[PDB]
C-alpha cells in the first residue's frame, strides 16, 4: 500500500508543477527592461558599538528605531542608545550559547534563546529597578535558532527538532504546534499583518504557515542547500530567502514560485541574513566574506557592497522608518549605516 | 558639553562599562574544554574522574586553575550547525576505546573517521586535540587471542601488547598534518587517579605555545 | 513593596547638630540617586542635595552648602546626612526621593514620609511663577492650572524638562507628568499636559474629589533645582 | 505503521494543491508599482541632507 | 666618492621603503594586525624618520668635510637624531617587558591590556626620551657661556664636558641591555617542554639573533664616546654609520621573523 501513495504523491506533484508552469508567461526581468535603474549607493560607518567581547550572534531593532539589542556569546545581552552610543542596560544571561534575540513590539519585554532549548523573557519595566526573567519557556527537544514578538503576551520561536511553536506567556504552554519539515528550521519571519508567517529549514524549502489554525498552506523548493535566512517584502506579499549557495531569491505568494535570483560568479560563499528597505526597492545580504552586499530588487545588479568589518556578518536589519542599517559580525562590534 | 541630564546617563553607561571590563577579567582565568567520542567510547569514565538534555558544564579546580568541561553529545541534532560556537576553546578531549572487534561497520574505523573529520575541519584547524585511550587493561585481556589484521587489513608485525597500542596511537597521530597543532596521547585504564593531571600539563603546554607564537618570537 | 522611612528628627537649640537616616527596602538601592526636598511648616519645597549611583557627583543648595553633608552607605541602603551650625530658617519636613536616570525613565518616581525637625528661636537660578494661588472646583469640572518659567526649557536634544507633582493633605507627594508629556505610571489617564516653551499647563478632565491638593512645578534643565508656590485645589 | 504518515503526506499534498494562483506579470506589475509609489518615502536609495539626518 | 654618496643613499632610500613595507602591510592586510603590532608600527616610525633625514643629511655630510647647511640649523638635526634613537632603544626595551609579561602571566595580561594601555606605553616611551635628549642639548650651549662649537663642524657640545658624558651613556645604552639581556634569558629558560626543530631551539635562535644584532650594532658608537671625553676624527664615520643599519634591520627582525608578515609580499 505504501507503492499506492507513493505513487498517488507523485501524481500530485506532477499537477502542482503542471500548474505552477502554466500560470508563468513571462520573467520579471523581462517586464523591468524599461524602469531605470537606481545607481550605485554609497554609506558610510556612522556609529560603530564596542562592548562585548565574544561573538555577536542576533541583533533585533526596536519599534521607535533608536533602541537596539545586542545578543554575544560572552554571557551578555545588552541594549543599546543608538543616537548617543551609549549602554541603557546590561543582561547577565544564565547559558553563554545565544542565538537569537528579540525585542517587544511595545518595548516592555526581550527575548533570549540558544542551545540550552529554552527561550528566557525578561522584563525591562520592573518597579523594583533592575530586570528580572519573567519566565523560562521549555518544550522543545533541540536548539532555538530565531525568536519573534507578536504581542506582550504570546511568541513564536524555531527549533531545531524540526518544528516552531506558538507560546502563551502568562500559562507557558505551547498553544500551537507546527510541524512537517525534514531537517533543522534556522530562520522565521513575521508578515506586517502578524496572520502569517514562514520559516526556512535546512532541507532547501521555505514553507508558510497561518498562526490561527496551525497548517501549512504552500511550499517552496528551489534552493541546493540549507536556507539560512527570510525577510518579508513590506508589503507582505513576498519574501527572500538565503542560502548557503551564493544564491538568495524572490518567491511571490499569489504567483506560488520564484521570480529572481540573485547570484554573480564573484562569490561562492554562503548567506547569513537577509533584509530589505522601506519601499522594497533595494536588497541587503549579509556574507561570509566579511561584507554586505546591495541588490537591485527589481533589476538584479548589484549597486554597492558595505565592506568594513574583520570576521563574517552574523546579524543584519534596518529600522521602520529607513534611516539605518545595522551589521554585526563575530569582531564583536556593531555599526551603522546611512 | 551642551550635555544637560544626559549626564547621568553616561555615568551610569561607564558604570557598565566598568562591570563589563571586570567581568571578562574574571572570566578569563578559567580554561575551556570541549568533549567528543562516540556511542560506548567511555567518556563517562572520564567525566566521572571529574566529578568526585543540551549542554551540561562539569566544573572543577585543579592547582588554582579553573576549569570547564562541555559534554555535547545529547545534542543529538545536525553537528555543522552547532560547533562553530564552539571555537576558541584551548583544546577538545577524545575518548578512543581500544576495544576494535566488533561491528558497530567497524567501531574502530568509525573512530578513526570521526577522528578524520574534527581534526580538518575548518574551524579546528589550530586547537590542539588530547586523546584518550581507555579500556587498557581490556584489550591486554584481547589481544592474547585476537589478531590486529582484523582492525587493519594492512598490519605486520608481533602480536604483543605495547606494539599493538603504539600501531593505533600512531595511525591517529597520522592525520593532523598541520604545522600548529599537537595531539597529546595517554593511554588511560580503569580505576586510574592522575588523568586530571594528564589534562594539567597539556592545557599549560598549550597556553605557552599560544603565547610564544602570538608574541611573535617564533 | 518600595518603602523608605526617615527618622531622626528633633528640637534642637539653635547652633546644635543632628544626623538624619533614610531607611530603603524594596529595589535596588545600589542603582539609584537620592536627593533631599524640604518644606518649610506652611510654605512650600526647596532642594537640599544629591547623591548618585555610586556616589561620584554631589550637588547642593546655595543656601546650605558648607553647613550640610551627605553621604550614603549602600551595603546596607541607608542614606544620611549630617547638619552643622543649625539656623532658625531649617525648621523643615525633610524628604528622600529616588531619581533613577536613563533613556526613557520616569525621575522623582517615588517619595518617602518624611521627619519633622524644629529649631528653637534663634542670580542665575530659574525663577519659577505660578500667579494663580488657589482655583475653587466643583467635582466632575475640568481645570486648567499653569506654570510659567524663567528662560525657555527646550534642550536642543528635543527634550523639555518640566516635572508636576500632586501633595495631598497630610500625605507625601506624588508624580504626575514628567517631561511635559509623559504620564506616570500608576496617575489615571485622566491628566493631560501641553505648552510651547515658556508656558505650560496641566489638564484635568473629570475632577473628582480624591485630586485635591497642592500642585508643584519643576525644572530639571539644570541646577539647582526650582519649584513653584503650588496652587492649591479646593471644594466648591 | 508508515501507512499513516503517507496518508498525512498525501491529504497536504491534496489540500495545497486546490490554491487559486495569478498570472505572473500580474504580480511582477504589483511589486513594480509598489515599488514606484513609495520611492519619496525611502530615506536610504535617496540620500537625505544631514539637516534632517540624526546620526550626524 | 660618487658611489658612495649613492650606494649609501640606496640604504636610506631601502630603510625608508622597507618600512614602508611594514606601515602599510599592518593597515592594508588588517590580519597581521594584533594588539600587540601597535609597538612595532611605533618602531617602524621612529626608523621611517631616521632613514630619511639623518641619513642623507649625513651622507651630505662626510663628503663635504664640514657642515655649511646651519651653523644654527644643526641643533634641529641633533634634537631629532637623538629624540628618535632613544625612542627605538626605548621601544625595544618595552617589547622585551611585554613578552616577559605575556610569557610568564599566560592568562591575565592579554585580557588586562588594552588598547589604551599599549597606547599609553608607546607614548611614555617617546616623550622620557624626548625631554631627556632635546632640552640637553640646547641648553648646555648656555651653561659652557659660550657655544664652543665653530662652524668647522657640528656636534653635540658637552663631548669632555662633566660627567654627563658617562650618565648619557649610561642611561642611553647600559640601562636597556642589561634589562632586555636578564629578560630574554628568563624568556629562553621558560619555554621547556614540561611533558617529555623543537620549539625550544626555534626560539633560542631568535633570541640570540636579535640581541647580537642590538649589542653588536650598538657596541662602537658607546665604547668610543666614554675614552674620547677623556677618536681620529675619521672613525665617527663608521661609528655612526653602524647605528643606522640598526635602524634598518629592525624591520627585519621584529617583522619579518613572524610567519604571517612574510606572506604579504
Ligand atoms: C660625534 C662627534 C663628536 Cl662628539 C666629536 O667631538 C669632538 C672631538 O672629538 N674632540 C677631540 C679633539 N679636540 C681637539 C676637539 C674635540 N667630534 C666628531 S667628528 C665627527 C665626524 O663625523 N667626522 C667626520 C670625519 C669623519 C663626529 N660624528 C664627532
Ligand atoms: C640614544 C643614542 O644615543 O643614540 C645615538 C644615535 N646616534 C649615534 C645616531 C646619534
Amino acid at each position: 500500500e505504501l507503492d499506492q501513495l507513493r505513487q498517488e504523491a507523485e501524481q500530485l506533484k506532477n499537477q502542482i508543477r503542471d500548474a505552477r508552469k502554466a500560470c508563468a508567461d513571462a520573467t520579471l526581468s523581462q517586464i523591468t527592461n524599461n524602469i531605470d535603474p537606481v545607481g550605485r549607493i554609497q554609506m558610510r560607518t556612522r556609529r560603530t558599538l564596542r562592548g562585548h567581547l565574544a561573538k555577536i550572534y542576533a541583533m533585533h531593532w526596536g519599534t521607535d528605531s533608536r533602541l537596539l539589542v545586542s545578543a554575544s556569546q560572552d554571557g551578555k545581552l545588552i541594549i543599546w542608545d543608538s543616537y548617543t552610543t551609549n549602554k541603557v542596560h546590561a543582561i547577565p544571561l544564565r547559558s553563554s550559547w545565544v542565538m537569537t534575540c528579540a525585542y517587544a513590539p511595545s518595548g516592555n519585554y526581550v527575548a533570549c534563546g540558544g542551545l540550552d532549548n529554552i527561550c528566557s523573557i525578561y522584563n525591562l519595566k520592573t518597579r523594583e529597578g533592575n530586570v528580572r526573567v519573567s519566565r523560562e519557556l521549555a518544550g522543545h527537544t533541540g536548539y532555538l535558532s530565531c525568536c519573534r514578538f507578536l504581542d506582550d503576551n504570546q511568541i513564536v520561536t524555531s527549533s531545531g527538532d524540526t518544528t516552531c511553536a506558538l507560546w502563551d506567556i502568562e500559562t507557558g504552554q505551547q498553544t500551537t504546534t507546527f510541524t512537517g519539515h525534514t531537517g533543522d528550521v534556522m530562520s522565521l519571519s513575521l508578515a506586517p499583518d502578524t496572520r502569517l508567517f514562514v520559516s526556512g529549514a535546512c532541507d532547501a524549502s521555505a514553507k508558510l504557515w497561518d498562526v490561527r489554525e496551525g497548517m501549512c498552506r504552500q511550499t517552496f523548493t528551489g534552493h541546493e542547500s540549507d536556507i539560512n535566512a527570510i525577510c518579508f517584502f513590506p508589503n507582505g506579499n513576498a519574501f527572500a530567502t538565503g542560502s548557503d549557495d551564493a544564491t538568495c531569491r524572490l518567491f511571490d505568494l499569489r504567483a506560488d514560485q520564484e521570480l529572481m535570483t540573485y547570484s554573480h560568479d564573484n562569490i561562492i560563499c554562503g548567506i547569513t541574513s537577509v533584509s530589505f528597505s522601506k519601499s522594497g526597492r533595494l536588497l541587503l545580504a549579509g556574507y561570509d566574506d566579511f561584507n554586505c552586499n546591495v541588490w537591485d530588487a527589481l533589476k538584479a545588479d548589484r549597486a554597492g557592497v558595505l565592506a568594513g568589518h574583520d570576521n563574517r556578518v552574523s546579524c543584519l536589519g534596518v529600522t521602520d522608518d529607513g534611516m539605518a542599517v545595522a551589521t554585526g559580525s563575530w569582531d564583536s562590534f556593531l555599526k551603522i549605516w546611512n | 558639553t551642551l550635555s544637560a541630564e544626559d549626564k547621568a546617563a553616561v555615568e551610569r553607561s561607564k558604570m557598565i562599562e566598568k562591570n563589563l571590563k571586570e567581568d571578562g577579567i574574571s572570566a578569563a582565568k578559567d580554561v575551556k574544554l570541549l568533549l567528543l567520542g562516540a556511542g560506548e567510547s567511555g567518556k563517562s569514565t572520564i567525566v566521572k574522574q571529574m566529578k568526585i538534555t543540551g549542554i551540561v558544564e562539569t566544573h572543577f579546580t585543579f592547582k588554582n586553575l579553573h576549569f570547564r568541561l562541555f559534554d555535547v553529545g545529547g545534542q543529538r541534532s545536525e553537528r555543522k550547525k552547532w560547533i562553530h560556537c564552539f571555537e576558541d576553546v584551548t583544546a577538545i578531549i577524545f575518548c578512543v576505546a581500544l576495544s576494535g572487534y566488533d561491528q558497530v561497520t567497524n567501531r574502530m574505523h568509525e573512530s578513526l573517521m570521526l577522528f578524520d573529520s574534527i581534526c580538518n575541519n575548518k574551524f579546528f584547524i589550530d586547537t590542539s586535540i588530547i586523546l584518550f585511550l581507555n579500556k587498557k587493561d581490556l584489550f591486554g585481556e584481547k589481544i592474547k587471542k585476537s589478531p590486529l589484521t582484523i582492525c587493519f587489513p594492512e598490519y605486520t608485525g608481533p602480536n604483543t601488547y605495547e606494539d599493538a597500542a603504539a600501531y593505533i596511537q600512531a595511525q591517529f597521530e597520522s592525520k593532523n598534518r598541520s604545522p600548529n597543532k599537537e595531539i597529546y596521547c595517554h593511554m588511560t585504564c580503569a580505576t586510574d587517579t592522575n588523568n586530571i593531571q594528564v589534562v594539567f600539563d597539556a592545557v599549560t603546554d598549550i597556553i605557552i605555545a599560544n603565547n610564544l607564537r602570538g608574541c611573535g618570537l617564533y | 513593596d518600595v518603602q523608605l522611612v526617615e527618622s531622626g528628627g528633633g528640637l534642637v537649640q539653635p547652633g546644635g547638630s543632628r544626623k538624619l537616616s533614610c531607611s530603603a527596602s524594596g529595589f535596588a538601592f545600589s542603582s539609584f540617586g537620592m536627593h533631599w526636598v524640604r518644606q518649610a511648616p506652611e510654605k512650600g519645597l526647596e532642594w537640599v542635595a544629591y547623591i548618585s549611583s555610586g556616589s561620584g557627583t554631589i550637588y547642593y543648595a546655595d543656601t546650605v552648602k558648607g553647613r550640610f553633608t551627605i553621604s550614603r552607605d549602600d551595603p546596607k541602603n541607608t542614606l544620611f546626612l549630617q547638619m552643622t551650625s543649625l539656623r532658625s530658617e531649617d525648621t523643615a519636613m525633610y524628604y528622600c526621593v529616588r531619581s533613577i536616570y536613563y533613556y526613557g525613565s520616569s525621575p522623582f518616581d517615588f517619595w518617602g514620609q518624611g521627619t519633622t525637625l524644629t529649631v528653637s528661636s534663634g542670580g542665575s537660578d530659574i525663577v519659577m511663577t505660578q500667579a494663580t494661588s488657589s482655583v475653587p472646583v466643583t467635582p466632575g469640572e475640568s481645570v486648567s492650572i499653569s506654570c510659567r518659567s524663567s528662560k525657555s526649557l527646550l534642550h536642543s536634544n528635543g527634550n523639555t524638562y518640566l516635572y508636576w507633582f500632586l501633595q495631598r493633605p497630610g500625605q507625601s507627594p506624588q508624580l504626575l507628568i514628567y517631561r511635559m508629556s509623559n504620564l506616570a505610571s500608576g496617575v489615571p489617564d485622566r491628566f493631560s499636559g501641553s505648552g510651547s516653551g515658556t508656558a505650560f499647563t496641566l489638564t484635568i478632565s473629570r475632577l473628582e474629589a480624591e485630586d485635591v491638593g497642592v500642585y508643584y512645578c519643576m525644572q530639571h534643565l539644570e541646577y539647582p533645582l526650582t519649584f513653584g508656590a503650588g496652587t492649591k485645589l479646593e471644594l466648591k | 505503521a508508515s501507512i499513516a504518515q503517507a496518508r498525512k503526506l498525501v491529504e497536504q499534498l491534496k489540500m495545497e494543491a486546490n490554491i487559486d494562483r495569478i498570472k505572473v506579470s500580474k504580480a511582477a506589475a504589483d511589486l513594480m508599482a509598489y515599488c514606484e509609489a513609495h520611492a519619496k518615502e525611502d530615506p536610504l536609495l535617496t540620500p537625505v541632507p544631514a539637516s534632517e539626518n540624526p546620526f550626524r | 666618492v660618487v658611489f658612495i654618496v649613492l650606494v649609501a643613499g640606496s640604504l636610506s632610500l631601502v630603510t625608508i621603503i622597507g618600512n614602508i613595507l611594514v606601515m602599510v602591510s599592518i593597515k592594508v592586510n588588517r590580519h597581521l594586525q594584533t594588539v600587540n603590532n601597535y609597538f612595532l608600527f611605533s618602531l617602524a616610525c621612529a626608523d621611517l624618520i631616521i632613514g630619511v633625514f639623518s641619513m642623507n643629511l649625513y651622507t651630505l655630510y662626510t663628503v663635504i668635510g664640514y657642515w655649511p647647511l646651519g651653523p644654527v640649523v644643526c641643533d634641529l638635526w641633533l634634537a631629532l637624531d637623538y629624540v628618535v634613537s632613544n625612542a627605538s632603544v626605548m621601544n625595544l626595551l618595552i617589547i622585551s617587558f611585554d613578552r616577559y609579561f605575556c610569557v610568564t602571566k599566560p592568562l591575565t595580561y592579554p585580557v588586562k591590556r588594552t588598547t589604551k594601555m599599549a597606547g599609553m606605553m608607546i607614548a611614555a616611551a617617546w616623550v622620557l626620551s624626548f625631554i631627556l635628549w632635546a632640552p640637553a642639548i640646547l641648553f648646555w650651549q648656555f651653561i659652557v657661556g659660550v657655544r664652543t662649537v665653530e662652524d668647522g663642524e657640528c656636534y653635540i657640545q658637552f663631548f669632555s664636558n662633566a660627567a654627563v658624558t658617562f650618565g648619557t651613556a649610561i642611561a642611553a645604552f647600559y640601562l636597556p641591555v642589561i634589562i632586555m639581556t636578564v629578560l630574554y634569558w628568563h624568556i629562553s629558560r621558560a619555554s621547556k617542554s614540561r611533558i617529555k626543530p623543537s620549539r625550544e631551539k626555534k626560539v633560542t635562535r631568535t633570541i640570540l639573533a636579535i640581541l647580537l644584532a642590538f649589542i653588536i650594532t650598538w657596541a662602537p658608537y658607546n665604547v668610543m664616546v666614554l675614552i674620547n671625553t677623556f677618536i681620529p676624527n675619521t672613525v665617527w664615520t663608521i661609528g655612526y654609520w653602524l647605528c643606522y643599519i640598526n635602524s634598518t634591520i629592525n624591520p627585519a627582525c621584529y617583522a619579518l621573523c613572524n610567519a604571517t608578515f612574510k606572506k604579504t609580499f
